[PDB]
Formats: C-alpha cells, sequence, structure tokens
RNA sequence: GAAAGUUAUAAAUGAAGCGGUCUGGAAAGGCCCGCCAAAGACGGUAACAGCCCGGUAGUUGAAAUGGCUUUCCCUCCAGAGUGGAUCCUGAGUACGACGGAACACGUGAAAUUCCGUCGGAAUCCGGGAGGACCAUCUCCCAAGGCUAAAUACUCCCUAGUGACCGAUAGUGAACCAGUACCGUGAGGGAAAGGUGAAAAGCACCCCGGAAGGGGAGUGAAACAGUUCCUGAAACCGUGUGCCUACAAGUAGUUAGAGCCCGUUAAUGGGUGAUAGCGUGCCUUUUGUAGAAUGAACCGGCGAGUUACGAUUUGUUGCAAGGUUAAGCGGAAAAAGCGGAGCCGUAGCGAAAGCGAGUCUGAAUAGGGCGCAUAAGUAACAGGUCGUAGACCCGAAACCAGGUGAUC
RNA sequence: GGUUCGUGGUAGGAGAGCGUUCUAAGGGCGGUGAAGUCAGACCGGAAGGACUGGUGGAGCGCUUAGAAGUGAGAAUGCCG
C-alpha cells in the first residue's frame, strides 16, 4: 500500500518554494490580557519549521 | 558480448549487507542494534512523529485556513518560450498545445513577461499580465483575449 | 558495403547497410543491462513454503508455562521445532521489468553493429524450399562456411525455411519482427535476408 | 532455491579437532572443548613469544657472572669496563665464549679491567 | 424431431548402424567410418543412445454415447401518421416528527438510501433531483418485474511448465496415514525410502539343541547375505612405540635431555624427565576465574525476508523536457501501437487574485517567502523509514461455536 | 614507483573479500574410476585451496555474470 499523509498536519504546514515549511504561531487563542502589544504584534506573523523538528516529520507531510 | 564475459557498469551495483552472521563482520550478535531497548525488539519502535509523551509539534500550533472549489489555476507561458514562432504567426492555444511547449491547459493559458521577445506576433490567450502586454505590443504585435 | 551471396554458395553482388543501424558505434554496459533485463523476465518464479499459520497442527500449548523444568514453548509447528513451519523462505513472485524505450532500442543497434563488426554476419539475396527436407538445409550450412549456431531472420518467404530447420541442434529461425537482443547474443553468426534486412531498416 | 549445510560445517570443524591433537582426555576428541583448547594455545604462544626473549637475556647474564667472578670481577664492574673500553659484544656472544672459550674471556675482562683504571 | 460437420471418450501406420576397434562384469563411453530428420521430446535397456525397445514429427481412424455449430422442421407474430375535446400513467405510498442504521461522511450547516412507530399528499394547469433551504433554469418520470458478455474461485479431468523440495526437506502422510497410539468425549496425532543388472537369496562339509559362525559355491563386488548403496562423530574395545607409584596439576605454552621413527624434504615427525609463565567459553554488568546465568556429549534443523509506497547515494538513456498505465499484438516471448495520466519548467496569499514577483500594511516604507544565482526525468542497484506478524522463540489473560454429571 | 605521518579497541559507521545451492554461455574430466568419506610433514595475510594414497561405484568441477531457504557453540532451543 502507498503511504498515507498525517492530515493533521497538512491542515497546518505549507509548503515554501526551497522545499522547507512553513508554519504559525503557536499563543495566540484566547488569554490576550496577559501579554503585551509587543509580544501580540510578533506572534502573529508566520515561523519557519527548524531542523530538528524537520528530521523527525519529514515522512508525514511527504506528499504535501 | 559472448554471453561469457558479461561485465555490467561499475559502480552500478552494490553487494547486499547481511546482519547477523559472526562477529567478524562488524554486525553480528546484536546485529547493528545495541542492546536492551525498545528499538532492540522485533517490530519495535515509536510512531513517526510521537515524541514520547511530550506534546507533538503540530498539536501546538493552530490550523489555517480553507479550500476554494471553484480555484482556478493557468497555465504558465513565459515570454522567451515565443521567441521561437516566426514573426507574422498567428500564435493560438492549439498551436501552443500541439508544439509540445504546453502539456495540459490546466484552466486556459496565461502569459507572462519572463524574457525578452522582439519579433512582430499576435497572440490568442486566455489572461495577460500587463507586463506581458506592453511587452508584446512593444514590438509591434498585439493581443486580444479569447 | 557487404558481399550479397546466394542460396548456392556463390557470390550475388553487393548489398549496402543503412548506417545508422549497422553502422553505430556500440554501447556495451546498455547491451549489458538490456540483457540481464530480458534473462530475468523469462523466469517463472512458481516457489512457495508455509509458515508457521499453514503447517497443518498446531494451536494447542504443549505443556505448562511454569513448574515441569522444560523450556517455555507454545506450539509445536514453531520454526525451531523439527517439523514446523519456515521463518521466511520464498513466495510466489514475478520478476519481470522493462528499461526505458530508447534504451531498448540503442541495445539492438548497438548489437546488431557489433555483429558487422566482427564479420558474423551473411546477407543472402533468398532463401527457399520446395518442401520441408532438413538434409539440404545442412547442405546449404555446410555451402556457406557455418559450422556453428546460427539464427537465421527470414521474411514471406517461404515456410519450408522453419520447418526444414528446428531439427538442427544450434539453429533457430525467427520472422524478422522478433529480432531480440537476447536471441541475438545467444548465438554465433546472423544469417538474414535481404527482405528482412529492408523490414529491420524499416522498423527501426 | 534450498541450500542446505552439508559438507562444509565437518570440514571446519575437523580442522579445530585435527590442531588439538595430543591434548589429555577429551580436548584432544570434542569439538567444544577443542576449540577453546585451542584459543588459549594460539594466545599463550603469542605471550610466550616474547617472554622467551627475556628468558635467554637472564640465562646470559647470569653465566657471564659466574664466569667473571673467578677474574675478581662482578658483573657490573665487567660490563662498565666492556662500555667504557669501546667493546660492543652482545651477552650472548660473551656468554658463549665464557662457556666454551674461557681464555679469550679472560682475554677481554684484561681489557675491561685495563679500561676501568 | 431430423440431416450435415466438428469435438471428447479405445487406437493404426511411422525414417535411419546387430558398423569396425579399445577398456570393461556389461557399451549407450573413447578412436575411425556411415545414415535419417516435418522425427535431435521423454523414458527404459547390464555405464552417458536420433539410428535397440515404448515411442516422437507427419498422416490416419469411431460401431456406441455425450458436447458444440449450421440447416431443415416446428412454433409464434401487426406497424406508421394526424387531432389529442374527454379518460389512464403503480396510496396508507411519497414525504414529515421520534429512535436507529448504511452512505468515505461519528448529528453535524447533513443532502441521498433503508428499518421500527405514529401522522399523512399531488396526480400532467402533475411530480423528483442538482449536498440545509427559497426563487429561476437544466436534467429526469419513483412507490412492478426480467436480462447474456466483460468479473471471483478450483473438490475435480486432459496436456504441459518451473534460476520449486529431495526423505529432520516437500502435503500430517513418497511405505496399507488421519493409520498406530492418547482421551469418557469433542478432539490431538506420529515413526517408518534404497541388496543386486538379474534371486543367480549361500547345494555340500564341519562346531552347535538352535541362533551364529569357518570353508565351498553364485556374483564385477558377500567388508553387497534380507536396515542389504555410501557408512562421519559421540560411545565401546584389542595390540603396541614413548612416559608414569615423594607428587599439589583451567591440564597448556616457552626452554629441554633421553628414547623411537623417516616426510607433500624442511632450519622434519612421536613421546616427553625437569624448569619458567599461566584462575574455561558465553550472557549480563560500574565491575565476573567467579560461590551470578546457559550448556552431559555428538549429529541434523533453527533467527533482518517479501510486496507496495517515501527519501538519499551510485550507474545508464534522453534533456527544458522526461515517461507511459490498463489494454491490443504475440510463443507464460521481442518489437509495434496505446499520451489517459504523472513529475519538472513560477512563485506569493486563508481566499478573491496578482505574477518575477507577491503578502502584510494607508505606504513607492520596512519585513516574510521567492527570482536573479534554471536540471529534470525513467529504470536498476545499496542504505534507512511506513503499512503489513515484519527478527526468532516465550505469557498470565479475552471472545466465539461446540464436548462433558461413567469421577 | 617514492617522502612523511600512522596501524589497542566494546556499542557503532565505512571498504574489500572467502565459501555454499541453483541458472546462462564458453571450455573441460569421468568405469584407465565422479561426488562423498578417511590420513598426511603442502600452499595463501584471513575466511580458505590443492596434491598424493586407501574406501566408494556414477556423476562433477573451471571462467565471467545472475538469483538466494547463505555460513551455528550456546535460545532450562526441537528431533535422533
Ligand atoms: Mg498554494
Ligand atoms: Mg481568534
Ligand atoms: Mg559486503
Ligand atoms: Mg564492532
Ligand atoms: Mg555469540
Ligand atoms: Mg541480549
Ligand atoms: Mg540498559
Ligand atoms: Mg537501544
Ligand atoms: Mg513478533
Ligand atoms: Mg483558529
Ligand atoms: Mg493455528
Ligand atoms: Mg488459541
Ligand atoms: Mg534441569
Ligand atoms: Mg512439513
Ligand atoms: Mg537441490
Ligand atoms: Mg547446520
Ligand atoms: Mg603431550
Ligand atoms: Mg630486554
Ligand atoms: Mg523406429
Ligand atoms: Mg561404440
Ligand atoms: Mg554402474
Ligand atoms: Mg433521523
Ligand atoms: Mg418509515
Ligand atoms: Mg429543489
Ligand atoms: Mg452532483
Ligand atoms: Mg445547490
Ligand atoms: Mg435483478
Ligand atoms: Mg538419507
Ligand atoms: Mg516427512
Ligand atoms: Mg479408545
Ligand atoms: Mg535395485
Ligand atoms: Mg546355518
Ligand atoms: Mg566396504
Ligand atoms: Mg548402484
Ligand atoms: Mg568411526
Ligand atoms: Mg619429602
Ligand atoms: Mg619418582
Ligand atoms: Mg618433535
Ligand atoms: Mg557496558
Ligand atoms: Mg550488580
Ligand atoms: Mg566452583
Ligand atoms: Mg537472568
Ligand atoms: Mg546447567
Ligand atoms: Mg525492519
Ligand atoms: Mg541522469
Ligand atoms: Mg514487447
Ligand atoms: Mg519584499
Ligand atoms: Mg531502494
Ligand atoms: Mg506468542
Ligand atoms: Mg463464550
Ligand atoms: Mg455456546
Ligand atoms: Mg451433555
Ligand atoms: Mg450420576
Ligand atoms: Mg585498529
Ligand atoms: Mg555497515
Ligand atoms: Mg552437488
Ligand atoms: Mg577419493
Ligand atoms: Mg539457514
Ligand atoms: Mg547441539
Ligand atoms: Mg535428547
Amino acid at each position: 500500500p502507498k503511504m498515507k499523509t498525517h492530515r493533521g498536519s497538512a491542515k497546518r504546514f505549507k509548503r515554501t518554494g526551497s522545499g522547507k515549511l512553513k508554519r504559525r504561531h503557536g499563543f495566540t487563542s484566547h488569554m490576550f490580557a496577559n501579554k503585551s502589544q509587543k509580544q501580540k504584534r510578533k506572534l502573529r506573523k508566520s515561523a519557519m519549521v527548524s531542523a530538528g523538528d524537520f528530521k523527525r516529520i519529514r515522512q508525514m507531510v511527504a506528499k504535501m | 558480448m559472448k554471453l561469457h564475459e558479461l561485465k555490467p557498469s561499475e559502480g552500478s551495483r552494490k553487494e547486499r549487507n547481511r546482519v547477523g552472521r559472526g562477529t567478524g563482520s562488524g554486525n553480528g550478535k546484536t546485529s547493528g542494534r545495541g542492546h536492551k531497548g525498545q528499538k532492540a525488539r522485533s517490530g519495535g519502535g515509536v510512531r513517526l512523529g510521537f515524541e514520547g509523551g511530550q506534546l507533538p509539534l503540530f498539536r501546538r500550533i493552530p490550523k489555517r485556513g480553507f479550500t476554494n472549489i471553484n480555484r482556478k489555476e493557468f497555465a504558465i507561458v513565459n515570454l522567451d518560450v515565443l521567441n521561437r514562432f516566426e514573426d507574422g504567426t498567428e500564435v493560438t492555444p492549439e498551436l501552443l498545445i500541439e508544439t509540445g511547449i504546453i502539456r495540459n491547459e490546466k484552466s486556459g493559458i496565461k502569459i507572462l513577461s519572463d524574457g525578452n521577445i522582439e519579433k512582430k506576433l499576435t497572440v490568442k490567450a486566455n489572461k495577460f499580465s500587463a507586463a506581458a502586454k506592453e511587452a508584446i505590443e512593444a514590438a509591434g504585435g498585439k493581443t486580444e483575449v479569447i | 558495403k557487404l558481399s550479397l551471396l546466394k542460396q548456392d554458395g556463390t557470390n550475388a553482388g553487393e548489398i549496402t547497410l543503412n548506417d545508422t543501424v549497422f553502422g553505430i558505434e556500440p554501447n556495451e554496459k546498455v547491451v549489458v543491462d538490456v540483457i540481464l533485463s530480458q534473462r530475468a523476465s523469462l523466469r517463472q518464479g512458481t516457489h512457495k513454503v508455509k509458515n508457521r499459520s499453514e503447517v497443518r497442527g498446531g494451536g494447542r500449548k504443549p505443556w505448562r508455562q511454569k513448574g515441569t523444568g522444560r523450556a517455555r514453548q507454545g506450539s509445536i509447528r514453531s520454526p525451531q521445532w523439527r517439523g514446523g513451519g519456515v521463518v521466511f523462505g520464498p513466495t510466489p513472485r514475478s520478476y519481470a521489468y522493462k528499461l526505458p524505450k530508447k534504451v531498448r532500442r540503442l541495445a539492438i543497434k548497438s548489437i546488431l553493429s557489433s555483429k558487422v563488426n566482427e564479420e558474423k554476419l551473411v546477407v543472402l539475396e533468398g532463401l527457399t524450399f520446395d518442401a520441408p527436407k532438413t538434409k539440404e538445409f545442412a547442405a546449404f550450412l555446410k555451402n556457406i562456411s557455418v559450422d556453428t549456431k546460427a539464427l537465421i531472420v527470414v521474411a514471406g518467404e517461404s515456410e519450408n525455411v522453419e520447418l526444414s530447420a528446428r531439427n538442427l541442434q544450434g539453429i533457430t529461425v525467427i520472422p524478422a519482427e522478433s529480432i531480440s537482443v537476447l536471441e541475438v547474443a545467444k548465438h554465433d553468426k546472423l544469417i538474414i535476408t535481404k527482405a528482412a534486412v529492408e523490414k529491420v531498416e524499416e522498423v527501426l | 532455491p534450498r541450500v542446505k549445510g552439508g559438507t562444509v560445517t565437518r570440514k571446519r570443524r575437523k580442522k579445530i579437532v585435527k590442531l588439538a591433537k595430543g591434548y589429555y582426555g577429551s580436548k584432544h576428541l570434542l569439538f567444544k572443548v577443542a576449540n577453546q583448547a585451542v584459543m588459549k594455545s594460539y594466545q599463550y604462544a603469542y605471550r610466550d613469544r616474547r617472554q622467551k626473549k627475556r628468558d635467554f637475556r637472564r640465562l646470559w647474564i647470569a653465566r657471564i657472572n659466574a664466569a667473571a667472578r673467578m677474574q675478581d670481577l662482578s658483573y657490573s664492574k665487567l660490563m662498565h669496563g666492556l662500555k667504557l673500553a669501546g667493546i660492543d659484544i652482545n651477552r650472548k656472544m660473551l656468554a658463549d665464549l665464557a662457556v666454551n672459550d674461557i681464555a679469550s674471556f679472560n682475554t677481554l675482562a684484561d681489557s675491561a679491567k685495563k679500561a676501568l683504571a
């Protein structure tokens, strides 16, 4: 059988033009009174999946 | 080749490694696996993204976006490809499809503006970029949308 | 380029062969790859053994887990038992594979040019027999000095050619669309008539 | 195809059994104890091939000392005098001379005595 | 119900060397000469046979019964246009509420289909669907039934095939095997092949009650004599060359006299008084001679494999391109055909979209991701990963159908 | 072919090879004795390979590739 894509991470990651994976920051749901405006302003942008995590999660999104 | 002197290309074939056949090969007793863990057992190992109990990375970042059902994606043609049709020729989607430059028109043909052209052509296309627009009309040609 | 013989063993003029077919520089690695590919796709692969789940019997645990002084066992059809099942062994399986089309054309091209290089290729204008007669075929093979295994390529000339040559041990006849890399390599000489040469030039 | 293991195991075990000829009891009959005996014998040979040189040098030194004490000289003084006189004869040849050419040994000892004073 | 043809179930005919000679128990083998071939497949015959035998290629043959294909016989048959006033076109159903299930779809924004229970239409100026629903448009007529081929499997029969096994293997079973044996029962379930070409299977004599032997005889071989080809190791003995009854020994190794031999001939072989040094193998451990584990000994068997995907390296073909899949064709071939599809050549954005750029932003600001700064793709081989028992053996336990109150 | 620096090693990484069964092609030996088996004081850096003699009584190597049921001293391992 052909191997299956991790569907839970295909909804979170995007593949860039160089093959890397682009993600979103993760402290942006519901406690905005407890974090300052600089923090909130920087958390709303996108980020990159680091090398250590990419080593681990390559297979899961191979055909995504 | 005489069938008794067959010599395959050098470096194209290697010798398979067999593990667990004595200590002289370096892959003997434990067979490249170490000593007494979960990873030393038959069929043993963790999932692809398991982290031993810590929350996986994908579950501490949020989902984003939706998918459009009516998404339209066009077949992209730059300008330098057009340089190898003789001037005065009517560039039309069927000419492109049978020239082999377009494998399949996904939702139509769009002309982009990479490269330079220098010959008078009249182009038939579904969509144009502005740069490609003045690029075609600066060589005396004309562009009309099908 | 070549001398054209007849069925009688004499000369009948000259024959030219297409240079792009019989005159290229052979590519030996490609030929080796295609010979291996063609010989690997001839095998049936009808072989099988029985796991520990297919040997008849089993199920019952032979004796208790503890207290009896013997080694822990779980079935009488375990791999280390005398009548037990095989661990991995063979399974029914196919071996066929094919190389890209252009490589397979270059291989026949090269192996067919190599015969011209070694002077092992014979062209004769026509080959026909009134009735099947293996004695006459042996006499013809004696007239054209071969005295070894040969592959004769024919066309729509005479069906008696094939019948009167299947008893000779090292002789094979193919009808000019069945030409193969592994058939050409398997034999020593190569006798081909003019019409067959024309067909071979047309195809490739 | 199936590869049954015939003719190859016996040939390999019989060599090890043959290497242990002359060993007491079942050490020259059974493969498992013969294997260990052969391995241990190889290790012992490797070590004694180093110890042999030391043993022979000690024997030569004792023999030279015994032969030189009859000239009213220690081994220590004799060796010092020989080095100081320029003579470069090793202990093997000196022991040979001491055993069966005692006159030449006495000559060398006299030269060593000359060198010391 | 007949006629014809074909086929299945017995079979007939079928070419060419007793060729010479050597070894041999025996020629099919070696050497020197001939022939047949639409027949050089296979097996047997005193060792390896195209020309010795059964046969093989080819050509023939069916009284009888069955299958198949045509033809006759036999049987049975209305189909077009125009008006369509008026009538018909599947009722306790279609739907709806409640409770469940099937749909990739877990009640969800839940269309579609089915079951139980209640309520309950319209009927051509009619009805359903197009993923809640309404309007418009498009497509289609439920609540009756039947239908070959393309597809799945093999207890069987015929003809063959194998980089499948070769008596601990291959079916549990190559042999009177689901037998012997075990259990109240359901049920579990073995071991066991080989004289020789041909029984020519040892007439007769001797020891003995017999068995068993020693001769004799047959045979190429009896050290092939009824577990009978070969006949390893553990294990049990007989004879002898060197050593051994004042010695403390993981049994050897290094030095070494004495005695006895004579080789794949080389600074050779056997045994060794005496001297120095020396606490087995494995596993698991910070650390084992370990008073921690395993093994009585010998022999056989016994553990990283295969399929389909992912990724990276090596090799080969083509190269801004590369490549076919199912299938047709054919000899369980090789070409040829097959461009549907897949990867690459353009990215950015949640998306509309823009495009060598794009997104955020009021911004021609700054910043993120990209281009400049372009090599991919098909196949094979090595490494690793995923789904599969997935490296081999090992639980206590759980569920489903049955068999047991002869204790 | 030379100069310099090196060559203890468990888990482990990398490389080069020996040997077994089968297949294809070339080329061989064998009733004037094949495989197997027994004994030797021979050869190679290792895994290993020859030669000679006895027993045996009909099959077996070599070279270049290919494919694996591919090598056992231990599992209170299974069978004899
Ligand atoms: Mg995108
Ligand atoms: Mg929010
Ligand atoms: Mg290797
Ligand atoms: Mg190691
Ligand atoms: Mg071990
Ligand atoms: Mg372990
Ligand atoms: Mg540990
Ligand atoms: Mg571990
Ligand atoms: Mg397991
Ligand atoms: Mg959210
Ligand atoms: Mg079972
Ligand atoms: Mg069970
Ligand atoms: Mg016990
Ligand atoms: Mg079995
Ligand atoms: Mg076999
Ligand atoms: Mg074995
Ligand atoms: Mg001794
Ligand atoms: Mg020293
Ligand atoms: Mg005949
Ligand atoms: Mg003869
Ligand atoms: Mg015989
Ligand atoms: Mg409902
Ligand atoms: Mg209902
Ligand atoms: Mg509707
Ligand atoms: Mg739809
Ligand atoms: Mg809709
Ligand atoms: Mg039906
Ligand atoms: Mg046997
Ligand atoms: Mg059996
Ligand atoms: Mg009973
Ligand atoms: Mg017999
Ligand atoms: Mg008697
Ligand atoms: Mg015998
Ligand atoms: Mg026999
Ligand atoms: Mg014996
Ligand atoms: Mg005393
Ligand atoms: Mg004494
Ligand atoms: Mg000696
Ligand atoms: Mg440790
Ligand atoms: Mg401890
Ligand atoms: Mg003790
Ligand atoms: Mg333990
Ligand atoms: Mg024990
Ligand atoms: Mg694995
Ligand atoms: Mg390439
Ligand atoms: Mg083909
Ligand atoms: Mg920017
Ligand atoms: Mg791979
Ligand atoms: Mg288990
Ligand atoms: Mg139950
Ligand atoms: Mg029940
Ligand atoms: Mg009852
Ligand atoms: Mg009662
Ligand atoms: Mg080292
Ligand atoms: Mg390695
Ligand atoms: Mg063999
Ligand atoms: Mg022999
Ligand atoms: Mg094995
Ligand atoms: Mg054992
Ligand atoms: Mg036992």
